[PDB]
């Protein structure tokens, strides 16, 4: 369950946040194929309960009212062309799997549902799964409000209900044979592997429980018996009880501790200097790598008050947030996800954006479709940050460096850093406010690179600055505190 | 419950030494730094040391202070010599894994998870 079972050299994942299947289809075979993406975490496939108040949030999609595969992104048949149009072109699907809970307790009776199925919440009625009251928790959980009260006891967290959602009975085998079905479906269907949300709300051995129910891969593209991908998500940035060492069992964790860390670096807040980013890793207090999923940005913690606070880095800080992109990716730590957005209207009020709630870009309800510029940019909202040069080409590097050590590094005891895998890759940063002026040995065999930074290898030239290695793998590197991007790349592959 | 008690700290002269030391009753297996916070000033991280025993250290503090941990007493020490007027702030112990923040006089620092209550250093 460790391995994400991406097509071999294909080393990070991408999530289209709230983006339709029709969509994801052809940017599989426009893009996600050709660039080299080893794979897209979709949104919840699952039918959802409508909100109306406020009006459709990205949100209402954690709140699952039954299994059907149809939701705002689209119908069964859509997902299931777009499952098979991705596999054929080598990228891997990723299901967000929503098990912990089904809808708020507290929503109103009826169809206002994705799909118009039928529920009661005050009632725990979902007849299209179906589920009955003595498929949720009520009566384990201890607490007075029924809530979550404190996160230093697991058994509260686990067994009470997250912000109100109905929590299912997960110890029950009914239930985790129930949602083995959904998840197997989808496995069928082509999915490669899943992103367990709010795993901290459930027990480590529910989840294995339910996991060891799962069927092996399609072999239509994998070979017989291959596990699905399993990455939880687990918010564990110390100081609580729960920690992800206890999910390590059931496969990969995501690991928030560097998305906050990272931050707070490139930011250079509360005295952070990237030449101490040298140890970065491990050694940093994460998680073994080899259970590791990464990123700088979540769909949640990019909207401020998530995990993380402000340090977290996002598109709307763009210079910064491709650096720090560029850094991980480049560096050997963890499994990679980047993140790809929508726009929506920001409006801060007493330290919290309250429009942070803004679903997808769309047309009274219906979600816009992901309109391509000739520059390769989106249109309708969509900020499409996994087609900005500086971050589609560093996720070939992370492919073509895949498997060499870390080494050469080097820093100007301040903020201009830089490093290399083995002899596939180098890049170079300068985060002081000065100009950066170094002969770094690059451990490149001598040649002429293309900076993937600043442009691409196109035929027999490269579009932005050019980097030249001596024989004995050094070359010089300038990058002024005030350029566009002030970090350079070069690998085998953009060897003019 | 954790809790960081910070001990030394004080006045002294230009020049002068000092050494704060720091317990816990949480272990000593990830990073534990110092911070200081000068008044009216941002907060910044003066000296870090991982469990492997590497540290990290401010430019500015480089060569004159010296992280280091006990771990037979789970206590982390920092010596401060040859200290200068420009020392002079509150410093603050800082462990634990994972991140957290400090809000101080309108200011947040964000580090280590746990913090001590500060000692004051006056060069
Ligand atoms: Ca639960
Ligand atoms: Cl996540």
């Amino acid at each position: 369950q460790y391995a994400p079972q991406t097509q071999s050299g294909r080393t990070s994942i991408v999530h289209l946040f709230e983006w339709r299947w029709v969509d994801i289809a052809l940017e599989c075979e426009r893009y996600l194929g050709p660039k080299g993406f080893g794979g897209v975490q979709v949104s919840p496939p699952n039918e959802n309960i409508v909100v109306t108040n406020p009006s459709r949030p990205w949100w209402e999609r954690y709140q699952p009212v039954s299994y059907k595969l149809c939701t705002r992104s689209g119908n069964e048949n859509e997902f299931r062309d777009m499952v098979t149009r991705c596999n054929n072109v080598g990228v891997r699907i990723y299901v967000d799997a929503v098990i912990n809970h089904m809808c708020g307790s507290g929503a109103a009776a009826g169809t206002g549902t994705t799909c118009g199925s039928y529920c009661n919440p005050g009632s725990r009625e979902f007849p299209a799964v179906p589920y009955s009251a003595w498929d949720f928790n009520d009566g384990k959980c201890k607490t007075a409000s029924g809530g979550i009260e404190s996160y230093n006891d697991p058994y509260q967290v686990r067994d009470c209900q997250l912000v109100g959602l109905l929590d299912l009975a997960l110890e029950k085998d009914y239930v985790r044979s129930m949602i083995a079905d959904y998840l197997n479906k989808l496995i069928d269907i082509g999915v490669a592997g899943f992103r367990i949300d709010a795993s901290k709300h459930m027990w480590p051995g529910d989840i294995k429980a339910v996991l060891d129910k799962l069927h092996n891969l399609n072999t239509n593209w994998f070979p017989a018996g291959s596990r699905p991908f399993i990455f939880q998500e687990v918010i564990d940035l110390g100081g609580e009880a729960i920690k992800s060492s206890e999910y390590f069992g059931n496969g990969r964790v995501t690991e928030f501790k560097y998305g906050a860390k990272l931050g707070t670096v490139v930011r250079k807040w509360s005295g952070e200097k990237m030449s101490y980013l040298k140890n970065w890793g491990e050694g940093w207090g994460f998680m073994p790598s080899d259970r590791a999923l990464v990123f700088v940005d979540n769909h949640d913690n990019q909207r401020g008050h998530g995990a993380g606070g402000s340090s977290i880095l996002t598109f709307w800080d763009a210079r910064l947030y491709k650096i720090a992109v560029g850094f991980m990716l480049a560096h050997p730590y963890g499994f990679t996800r980047v993140m790809s957005s929508y726009r929506w209207a920001r409006n801060f009020v007493n330290g919290e954006d309250v429009n942070d709630w803004i679903g997808p870009p769309n047309n009274n309800g219906v979600i816009k479709e992901v309109t391509i510029n000739a520059d390769t940019t989106c249109g309708n909202d969509w900020v499409c940050e996994h087609r900005w040069r500086e971050i589609r080409n560093m996720v070939w590097f992370r492919n073509v460096v895949d498997g060499q050590p870390f080494a050469n590094w080097w820093d100007n005891g301040s903020n201009q850093v830089a490093f290399g895998r083995g002899n596939r890759g180098f890049i170079v940063f300068n985060n002081d406010d000065w100009q950066l002026s170094s002969t770094l040995q690059t451990g490149l065999p001598g040649g002429t690179y293309c900076d993937v930074i600043s442009g691409d290898k196109v035929g027999n030239s490269c579009t932005g600055i050019k980097v030249y290695v001596s024989s004995d793998g050094t070359a010089q590197f300038s990058i002024s505190n005030s350029a566009e991007d002030p970090f350079i790349a070069i690998h085998a592959e953009s060897k003019l | 419950q954790v809790q960081l008690v910070a001990s030394g700290g004080g006045s002294v002269q230009a020049g002068g030494s000092l050494r704060l030391s720091c317990a816990a009753s949480t272990f000593s297996s990830y990073p534990m730094g110092w911070y200081r916070q000068a008044p009216g000033k941002e907060c910044e991280l003066s000296a870090r040391i991982f469990s492997d025993g590497s540290a990290n250290y401010a430019d500015s503090v480089k060569g004159r202070f010296t992280i280091s941990r006990d771990n037979a007493a789970n206590t982390a020490y920092l010596q401060m010599d040859s200290l200068k007027p420009e020392d002079t702030a509150v410093y603050y112990c800082a462990a634990g894994p994972g991140s957290g923040k400090l809000v101080v006089a309108g200011r947040t620092c964000y580090g280590p998870n746990y913090w001590g209550q500060g000692t004051q250093v006056t060069v």
